[PDB]
């Protein structure tokens, strides 16, 4: 396999996949968010 | 929607209660000073005391 053809694979196959691979761990992420919204508000109240 | 914009407008409105509120104190001071002057007509016979 040639070098340049591989580069296309790097750009359009590897890079996307490397990105997809980094897990969100969303349950722990959602916690981060909820903590985040309480902290911006905090000492102020509610809406919006 | 800006949480702080709500607060901003309200704080403007609340400040506007200083006028009618101070005025109220004066209207009370007026009635109070009138009353002490009303009562002291019963003590008018003594000029220096009244």
């Amino acid at each position: 396999l040639s070098g340049g053809a591989s580069i296309n694979r790097i750009f359009h196959e590897r890079f996307p996949f490397e990105i997809v691979k980094m897990e969100f761990n969303e349950k722990e992420l959602r916690r981060e968010i909820s903590y985040a919204i309480k902290n911006i508000h905090g000492i102020r109240t509610g809406l919006f | 929607t800006p949480d702080m914009a709500f607060e901003a407008i309200v704080k403007k409105q609340i400040v506007k209660l200083k006028g009618p509120s101070l005025k109220s104190v004066d209207l009370v001071i007026q009635e109070l000073i009138n009353t002490v002057k009303k009562c002291t007509k019963k003590l008018a016979n003594f000029p220096r005391l009244c």
